[PDB]
DNA sequence: CTCGTGCCTGGTG
RNA sequence: CCUGGUGUCUUGGGUG
DNA sequence: CACCAGGCACGAG
């Protein structure tokens, strides 16, 4: 169990200290090579690991029994300020710095990225590896009006119609799934294949014309 | 006479009260509550 | 030359070995302003094209560098950017030709020079 | 449609906007515009 | 070869002598506009300390 | 649309040189498209409203960047009145 | 603006009461005002600009 | 009207004008 | 209100806004981020 | 730089397909196949990187379960988990396995 | 027909 | 057939 | 306003 490998008063302690942001992948590399160089030498690094936290942006915690270690790992770091600007973690803290943290068939999701970035779209199915997922969604065509994109020089948001893009000119695949541009639609809704890490779930707040439509 | 006619009275000032707005009174006359930070949210005009 | 060498240094241990990648700087070259266009083709830039359509009087600077590797188990020209060219002075286009090309490039006798021009 | 006036060659070409700027002879891309039709009078004063 | 390219113009159009994030603690009015009234102004423009 | 006049640019957005300008006069004609026909902006030049002349030169070409580049020269003729600064 | 209208007058700086001063409106050609050759020593002006 | 050899624009009475046209200057009658 | 913080036009299209407006925007950004730290683990220093 | 599912360390995808895992190879048998089952068994979104320097007198190494393996660059939180058929052949090599994505 | 790579654009400090 | 819109901050030289 | 990561279109096996 986990509640087993609860920290005590033998862990080496942990010290967090402040680094530049944006270089803290860098800084963890850096400790981490100077680690496996002095292994083994008459001047070994004793520290024990090196991490950090996405959500704890400039902080590098870094476990060991002495500040003499930390302040050698930190030696020739241009990453890392200076100043002494070093702080103890209680053993309390220890398991709160190591936590790790939905998705679910019908739920109202939102886009980050692409054309439709901003629009309240619906997960219909995911694929089996577990990276990308089905969206469905309202299209943002013009049924090939400027034909010989982007977000900021997108059309208005409209249902697809069968029917005004045979007038304005088309594979018609099952009834109301109709493949046209490339792109699938289906009652006049687009289905489009998006990444997990370009989709929102958490926190989102519906507009006035999504209640209005939805 | 560029302005239009009120039924207000007009009147002068005659005396400037100094103070603090109390958390109360800054709710009272507040008339939105401001919560995003994002100026334009759908990129598409109508403020949000 | 005051900065002339860039050495690096990084201890691989997975058999150390010390790989050092030194850098040096060599002789600094000059050219005429040379005037590109978004097509591609380089002709002489004149102080005359660059007022009309508002371009920066310059020329390119190249830099020799030199790369070796120091392995211890215990070439070509490079373009670092443009400088200003004064004008009427001993790298502009206008103090060759004499005194009678300097009419044919709309550029008056009486002009001493002296200044740099940008955009 | 409107006449120009090429600033190396001197040649007196038009284009019409969609045309790039430039000379049909020399290849110089310096031009200028032609002189108007109106008639251009002074009060000698 | 862009990054010194830019310097030198932004320190010759701006007079700014520095950096451009530097603009504060820096002396500035170094590359003026040559005044071109007449060949006395720019004699003297020239020769100004 | 600017307050001023539009029938002395000709049909490629400029104005010929021998033509008088005067105060409040459009002698560069420039649009730009208005981000979602009558879909666009005006973004003239328009002459001073405290100076009328004639144009002398116009100097079409291309910049650095590769788009259109127009210049325009206007000449007048001061004359000495009441109100003119001399020196000796 | 015509004839016999009382109007203000100044010229910066104004450092004594005397150098805002109520004129009579006279309509003039040309494009400079036409003052008296007395009020000139309470403005402290002259004619070279 | 503003003139072309002056700087300066005029009232004019209408029956001082003469306006162009495809032949000469035709007056009121254009 | 706007009033106080006006929008001023670049280059015609593309506007710009006042330090008032930006200024705002990262308060409410920390007024966010701090709301977000009193739910989820936080070892004090993030929170100070 | 892709994770792995299993252990969790943190290495290029050309080293998961030369070499395969320095601490899964065993049972995963990353070496010796394709390129969709190293993409199945190595994630490449991950978050958390530590960097293990001891591996025994650690405590990160033992709260992340990766207090028996080989030091280098490993990941708190692993986006995905194992397919049906990965987790039931490690099953049935004696491996349980743990999902390593919170 | 499919993968590697240079170019353009939006997010973020 | 009325109504009507082009700007905030600096740098160098001049005027009284 | 300047740096970094993602999407798009071109070239080659
Ligand atoms: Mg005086
Ligand atoms: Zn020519
Ligand atoms: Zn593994």
């Amino acid at each position: 169990p986990q509640r087993l490998l609860i920290p005590t008063v033998d862990d080496p302690g942990i010290w967090g200290v402040k680094v530049r942001l944006g270089k803290e992948k860098d800084v963890v590399r850096q400790i981490l090579k100077k680690k496996l160089a002095r292994e083994g030498t008459k001047n070994p690094l004793e520290i024990y690991s090196a991490f950090q936290r996405d959500s704890f942006k400039g902080h590098v915690y870094i476990e060991a029994r002495k500040a003499e270690a930390i302040n050698d790992a930190l030696k020739g770091n241009v990453n890392v300020f200076s100043n002494n600007s070093k702080f103890l973690v209680g053993i309390v803290e220890y398991k709160d710095l190591l936590r790790p943290v939905k998705l679910t068939r019908g739920s109202y999701v939102r886009v980050k990225n692409g054309k439709f970035k901003g629009d309240l779209a619906q997960v219909d199915e995911v694929l089996e590896n577990g990276l990308e997922a089905r969206l469905k969604l309202v299209p943002r065509l013009d049924y090939g009006k400027d034909l010989s994109y982007t977000s900021k020089f997108r059309p208005a948001q409209r249902l697809f119609s069968e029917a005004e893009a045979r007038v304005h000119e088309i594979r018609r695949d099952r009834d109301g799934f109709v493949t046209y541009g490339g792109e699938e639609y289906y009652e006049g809704f687009l289905y489009k294949t998006f990444r997990l890490q370009n989709l929102i779930v958490n926190s989102i707040n519906p507009t006035l014309n999504e209640l209005s439509l939805f | 006479s560029q302005f239009p006619y009120s039924s207000a009275p007009l009147r002068s000032v005659k005396e400037v009260q100094f103070g603090l707005l109390s958390p109360e009174e800054i709710r009272a006359i507040s008339v939105v509550k401001i919560e995003y930070p994002e100026i334009m949210d759908e990129s598409r005009q109508r403020p949000r | 030359w005051e900065e002339p060498r860039l050495i690096l240094d990084q201890p691989a241990q997975h058999d150390n070995i010390n790989k050092r990648y030194e850098i040096r700087f060599g002789k600094i070259y000059l050219s005429r302003p040379t005037m590109t266009e978004a097509d591609g083709t380089t002709h002489a830039m004149f102080p005359q094209e660059a007022r009309l359509r508002n371009l920066t009087y310059s020329s390119p600077v190249y830099l020799d560098m030199e790369k070796s590797m120091f392995t211890s188990i215990d070439g070509n020209k490079v373009h670092i950017g443009k400088v200003p060219i004064m004008l009427r002075s001993k790298f502009c286009s206008l103090r060759t030709l004499d005194e009678v090309d300097l009419y044919k490039m709309k550029e008056c006798p009486y002009d001493m020079g002296g200044y740099f021009v940008i955009n | 449609g409107v006449k120009y006036t090429c600033g190396a060659c001197a040649h007196n070409f038009s284009l019409n906007k969609s045309d790039p700027v430039r000379c049909k002879e020399c290849g110089h891309r310096v031009i200028y515009k032609a002189r108007t039709k109106r008639m251009i009078q002074f009060d000698a004063r | 070869s862009t990054t010194i390219t830019s310097g030198l113009k932004y320190s010759l159009a701006t007079g700014n002598w520095g950096e451009q994030k530097k603009a504060m603690s820096s002396r500035a009015g170094v590359s003026q506009v040559l005044n071109r009234y007449t060949y006395s102004s720019t004699l003297s423009h020239l020769r100004r300390t | 649309l600017k307050h001023g006049t539009y029938e002395k640019l000709d049909e490629d957005g400029l104005i010929a040189p021998g033509v008088r300008v005067s105060g409040d006069d459009i002698i560069i004609g420039k649009t730009t498209p208005i981000p979602p026909y009558h879909t666009k902006r005006d973004a003239s030049t328009p002459l001073r409203s405290t100076e009328n002349g004639i144009v002398d030169q116009v100097l079409l070409t291309t910049n650095q960047e590769g788009l259109k580049f127009v210049k325009v020269r206007m000449r007048t003729t001061k004359v000495p009145q009441i109100g003119d600064k001399f020196a000796s | 603006l015509m004839d016999d209208d009382p109007v203000l007058f100044n010229r910066q700086p104004s450092l004594h009461k005397m150098s805002m001063m109520a004129h009579r409106v006279k309509v003039m050609p040309y494009s400079t005002f036409r003052l008296n050759l007395s009020v000139t020593s309470p403005y402290n002006a002259d004619f070279d600009g | 009207v503003e003139l072309h050899n002056p700087n300066k624009t005029i009232p004019i009475p209408c029956s001082f004008l003469l306006i162009e046209s495809t032949h000469g200057w035709v007056p009121y009658e254009d | 209100p706007p009033q106080v913080r006006p929008s001023i036009a670049m280059d015609e299209t593309t506007q710009g806004q006042d330090d008032l407006t930006h200024k705002l925007s990262d308060i409410l950004k920390a007024n966010i981020n701090v709301q977000k730290l009193e739910m989820d683990g936080s070892p004090q220093h993030i929170i100070n | 730089e892709r994770a792995c599912m299993l252990c969790g360390i943190v290495l290029p995808g050309r080293v998961f397909m030369q070499n395969g895992c320095p601490n899964c190879d065993s049972v995963l048998n990353l070496r010796d196949s394709d390129q969709a089952t190293v993409n199945e068994c190595t994630s490449s979104s991950f978050e958390g990187l530590v960097a293990v320097g001891d591996n025994e007198h650690s405590w990160v190494a033992k709260w992340l379960r990766v207090d028996r393996f080989q030091p280098g660059l490993y990941a708190v939180r692993v986006d995905g988990r194992l397919p049906s058929d990965i987790v039931a052949a490690l099953e049935q090599y004696g491996v349980y396995y743990r999902p390593r994505d919170g």
